């Protein structure tokens, strides 16, 4: 709120030069008064020109200084909203600061005018006569009592009343999500009976609160009667008496009116400001709460001592010692118990989360010292749950790319990952929009998407895993005879943490870890025709 | 500005 | 048009029993605005005394006896017509509300849950200040204004012609800037809607966001949409306050013109000062009133519209067939299926079911197995009348099956859901449900045949606990057990099984399909695998719609 | 404007 130190003390003078301006038409038209007791036109003419002078006047500043407020509090709101949502999105409420902000702009505005205002007014009755002004004072507490305490208990009773018939809404709303059952077990009368039911609490919180509004209205009006009447009196005594002449009295009783109008404003508008004010804190606490250049990498990557545990401690971790490694242009799978939790690996090999020991370079560069833009396009693949975000399939299907790809290169990336027919089938091409958060998407369409988005950007390694899982078996024996017909077996690094054993069969060298290392491994056919664990899974 | 039940 | 003149009727309709309160509340109204109108009058006369004691003493007296009077009245007035509109929410919620469950389970297999909450609790309450909010304020307002200006012009029969003149430039840019607001304010909601599907459309692809390391675009996405939604609000905060500049002048000039021709007609002399002062004071009064009178006219609309739009609702006819009547004393417990077909209402002309036919006997406990893309569900279903099968026929006892009773059937015939429902209520009420009147010996012999009492009887005060919400504290396993207890409570005559065992015991299974309630009574069982084959007397496979 | 019931 600093750097708009400027504009909001430029404010901060306009709305005080408004609030002397305004106090032309009461004071004026009392000395109109006093003109028509002792009747030239000269001065006539005189306080008709300033009377208009000055009203006109503080209008345009006033307009001036609402025009720059508004337009500096937008940009204000707009920044904090966006801060507020790229901390969440790194983190790992939005519509909280956006339902905030206006409410607490408005009210801040509103309070800043309003005793700007009554600021002057106290001064001007002040300056034009001290014993009416005391009088005034004094007995202005007396008479803003009761009123707050009937418009507390009031307010209590709406907020019960509003409550409760939340309350019976969802009443409502519960039976209605169910309704097979309902119908099934022919309960609608209980159902109804219910809601009933909740409708007879509410049917007596409604009688109080409307005696509570008349009689809030009666305190009210009295109130507001009985203040006038007070110094109406005494101004009347003083004026017999002869100190003082109509037109002050006249002018006393419109300032005082228009005192008692600001201070009732400033009183029912300070609490939506304490509350907006105490509610942003939570906002400010949830808020609050460089790498070596790459060129190329050939695909070789080793492991030693590498260690990786869960975000809550070190000690949920799962690999103690792991000795992984995948040979340039070789493809090879690795297998272990389900609770071991091997799939972190590939996290660690996607550089997410740094290695709690030893080391984890790959092609003779230290893994996180490479810059995260290039590595990103260069050692990713598909997910372990694939999905189709929001936008347009040609944008879909090339999500998290610097350079939107060519028509061609959409179309060869596609047909390599088998993804071509789907978009050839879909209606209207590439243009056509997914459905948000796969609404309408299906497994092996999400399959082709995850791999031709993981096969545009012509990876490095390749880190996919279980995305045959959830698609179809015509599906998985595509992708396994497109991997394997790959040039001279694509001729990179592939560390599929595959699913099934027709993945494995084709294996460089399979492997299996036990208490977070390596514990068996070797040639496929090997492992399958001996003691290793691929033969215990295939007999068993 | 001046205020406005709404 | 016409409509809007029915969907009115229709609301006089709705709070026809509301006379006693409406009656109160229109003679209090009139006594406070006719007390309201006449103060001035009396200052101005007291006034132009002052410049008798009798006539003095008269004039205060009336003067505080109106203004006592119109303070009471006005209150009384508020507190009658509050009570009124509450009455006549409570009073169209329930209609609301008990319209609906009769509808079709189609209705609620296609419209969203969202657009019911909404019309259960804001429009119902947007069509219900019509009568006791907008008809009443217009009303008085309008009223209010009619006496102003005859005592205007009572009072001076050349100066009220200026105001007269004056006010359609009022009017218009009133109206003008109504019509503004009114749909910056939708476009600001739309916009706003707009950027609230960005943040979740983030959260729902999160894993994926993460693993490209895309935050960046996502962040400059809502960015834009932020921007895009502050032009708007700068957009309305300005127009509002040009509004208010251009009334200010206009107001400072009608009262300098009121103020000249009023001076220099007294100095003439067809005047008084005290007549000048109501004039004065009538003249600054009536505009308020012209202004508020517009606004509350354009805002009744709003309610009107709700008022159709929850109306839309209440009216629709439902797809139910005809109602039986039907209640024997002892079903048999014979079931036949013959050349049924089914095809669903909401996806036509994509038959789930080819002619299927199969007969149930009482102790011959059947099995259907085969996948038919999930359509074992299909067939459970429609054997409850809650589907009418588009062919064929579907018999119970050599009478078909919608010809029996809604009350009578669901007692003989109860299903067990794949995915178990609980509802909110106590232990006690959920495996009580749909029953009139129950005993807790009942309840015990209920959960003892589904050995769901190894968790029950540990709970405090035994089955009078609360269930959490939609059954939020049990588990998957302890689900199942209580929903099978929901069944035998009611000692069914025909079961059906919706693969229970897959989460349940196969033990208890073979329990719940050798018991009492199965030792003579027909039971249906759904199986995704061989496991029915240990009991099953008359195994059943059908796919594509077609038996094998 | 001055909407009370």
């Amino acid at each position: 709120l600093g750097s708009e130190t400027r504009r909001l003390s430029l404010f901060l003078v306009l709305v005080v030069l408004s609030s002397l301006g305004e106090m032309a038409i009461p004071f004026f038209t009392g000395r109109l008064t006093d003109w028509i007791l002792q009747d030239s036109a000269d001065t006539f003419t005189r306080n008709l020109t300033l009377m208009s002078i000055l009203t006109i006047a503080s209008a345009v500043l006033e307009f001036v200084g609402d025009g720059i407020y508004n337009n500096t509090m937008g940009h204000v709101h707009s920044h904090l909203q966006g801060e507020v949502f790229g901390a969440v999105l790194r983190q790992e409420v939005t519509e909280d600061t956006s339902t905030l902000s206006d409410s607490l702009s408005e009210n801040l505005s509103l309070f800043l005018w309003y005793l700007v205002r009554g600021l002057c007014l106290l001064g001007i009755m002040l300056w034009g006569s001290v014993s009416l002004t005391m009088v005034t004072l004094i007995t202005l507490p007396l008479l803003f009592l009761l009123p707050k305490k009937v418009g507390k208990w009031y307010q209590l009773l709406e907020v019960q009343v509003r409550e409760s018939l939340a309350k019976s809404s969802q009443v409502a709303i519960e039976a209605l999500s169910a309704m097979p059952t309902v119908r099934s077990f022919a309960n609608e009368e209980g159902e109804a009976q219910k809601f009933r039911e909740k409708l007879q609490e509410i049917k007596t919180l409604n009688q109080k609160e409307a005696v509570a509004y008349a009689v809030n209205s009666w305190t009210t009006s009295i109130s507001g009667m009985l203040l006038k009447v007070g110094i109406l009196y005494i101004g009347g005594q003083l004026v017999t008496s002869g100190a003082v002449s109509s037109g002050n009295l006249v002018t006393f009783v419109l300032y005082q009116m228009q005192f008692t109008q600001a201070v009732e404003v400033l009183l029912s508008i300070y609490p939506r400001v304490q509350k907006a004010v105490g509610s942003s804190e939570k906002i400010f606490e949830y808020l609050d709460r460089g790498l070596l250049t790459p060129l190329h990498l050939e695909g070789l990557v080793q492991f030693q001592d590498v260690s990786f545990a869960y975000p809550n401690r070190p000690d949920v971790l799962v690999l103690q010692g792991l000795t992984f490694t995948l040979r340039p242009g070789e493809v090879t799978a690795l297998v272990g118990p389900n609770g071991s939790g091997k799939s972190t690996v590939a996290a660690l090999l996607q550089n997410l989360y740094q290695p709690t020991g030893g080391q984890l370079l790959l092609d003779g560069k230290p893994l996180p010292q490479y810059e995260h833009r290039y590595l990103h396009r260069q050692v990713a693949a598909v997910g372990q749950e694939p999905q189709v975000f929001g936008r347009s399939l040609q944008e879909n299907i090339a999500y998290g790319l610097t350079q939107k790809p060519t028509m061609e290169e959409i179309t060869a990336a596609a047909v390599k990952s088998g993804a071509h027919s789907f978009i050839s089938g879909l209606p209207q091409g590439y243009d056509t929009e997914v459905d948000e958060a796969g609404s309408q998407l299906s497994g092996g369409q999400r399959q082709a998407v995850a791999l031709a988005r993981a096969l545009i950007r012509k990876p490095c390694v390749l880190i996919l895993d279980d995305a045959t899982s959830a698609l179809d078996a015509n599906s998985q024996l595509q992708v396994e005879q497109l991997l394997y017909e790959s040039p001279e077996r694509y001729s990179r690094s592939v560390l599929l943490i595959t699913q099934h054993l027709s993945l494995v069969e084709q294996a460089d060298h399979i492997l299996f870890l036990e208490g977070g290392a390596i514990r068996e491994g070797g040639t496929h056919q090997q492992l399958m025709e001996k003691k290793g664990c691929y033969w215990a899974m295939v007999q068993a | 500005r001046r205020y406005s039940t709404e | 048009q016409v409509n809007n003149k029915v969907l009115m009727w229709r609301l006089l309709k709705l709070s026809r029993p509301d006379l006693p309160l409406l009656v109160a509340a229109f003679f209090f109204l009139v006594l406070a605005v006719l007390g309201e109108t006449l103060i001035p009058h009396y200052s101005g006369r007291v006034i132009d005394i002052l410049g008798d004691p009798h006539a003095f003493a008269s004039a205060i007296f009336f003067m505080c006896l109106f203004s006592f009077g119109s303070s009471l009245s006005a209150g009384c007035r508020g507190g009658c017509f509050t009570y009124t509109m509450s009455r006549i929410n409570l009073r169209i919620r329930e209609q609301l509300f008990s319209s609906l469950l009769r509808q079709d389970l189609g209705f609620f297999q296609e419209t969203k849950t969202g657009e019911l909450n909404s019309r259960l609790s804001s429009d119902t309450t947007l069509m219900s200040n019509w009568l006791p909010l907008n008809a009443n304020v217009l009303l008085r307002s309008l009223v209010k204004v009619v006496g102003l200006y005859g005592f205007m012009l009572s009072i001076s029969p050349r100066l009220t012609l200026l105001s007269l003149l004056h006010m359609p430039f009022t009017i218009a840019a009133e109206k003008v800037y109504n019509t503004r607001h009114q749909e910056v304010l939708r476009e600001i909601q739309d916009a706003v809607a707009r950027a609230g599907q960005v943040v979740r459309e983030a959260v729902g692809g999160l894993q994926t966001v993460r693993s490209f390391g895309a935050e960046e675009h996502e962040v400059c996405r809502y960015k834009e949409a932020l921007e895009q939604c502050r032009q708007l609000y700068w957009r309305r905060d300005l127009e509002r306050a040009l509004y208010l500049l251009v009334r200010r002048v206009l107001h400072l000039g009608v009262q300098m013109l009121m103020l000249s021709c009023g001076l220099q007609q007294m100095q003439d002399g067809e005047l008084t000062q005290g007549s000048l002062l109501s004039f004065m004071i009538y003249q600054e009064s009536v505009g308020s009133y012209v202004q508020t009178l517009v606004y509350i006219y354009g805002d009744m609309l709003s309610n009107v519209g709700a008022a159709e739009k929850v109306f839309s609702y209440m009216d629709r006819q439902p797809n139910l067939p005809s109602p039986g009547t039907l209640a024997p004393t002892t079903l048999q417990g014979v079931v036949k299926f013959q050349d049924v077909s089914f095809a669903y209402p909401n996806r036509p002309d994509r038959p789930v079911l080819k002619g299927l036919t199969f007969t149930l006997r009482p102790g011959e406990v059947t099995a259907l197995v085969g996948p038919n893309g999930s359509g074992k569900s299909t067939v459970a279903a429609l054997l409850q009348n809650l589907y009418q099968p588009t062919g064929g026929q579907v018999l119970l006892d050599e009478k078909p099956i919608s010809q029996y009773e809604h009350c009578y059937l669901h007692s003989q015939v109860v299903s067990v859901g794949q995915e178990p429902v609980l509802f909110s209520g106590s232990v006690r009420n959920n495996i009580a449900y749909g029953l009139q009147s129950c005993e807790d010996d009942k309840v015990m012999a209920a959960a003892q045949a589904a050995h769901a009492d190894d968790f029950i009887q540990e709970m405090e005060h035994g089955i009078y606990t609360d269930v959490g919400e939609k059954g939020s504290q049990l588990a998957a396993g302890q689900k199942q057990r209580l929903a099978i207890a929901r069944a035998l409570v009611r000692d069914p005559r025909v079961l059906i099984l919706d693969e229970a065992t897959s989460a349940l015991d196969v033990q208890c299974e073979q329990a719940l399909q050798d018991w009492n309630s199965r030792g003579d009574r027909t039971v249906l069982v759904i199986a995704h695998r061989l496991q029915t084959v240990q009991r099953a007397h008359q195994i059943l496979v059908l796919q594509e719609g077609k038996l094998q």
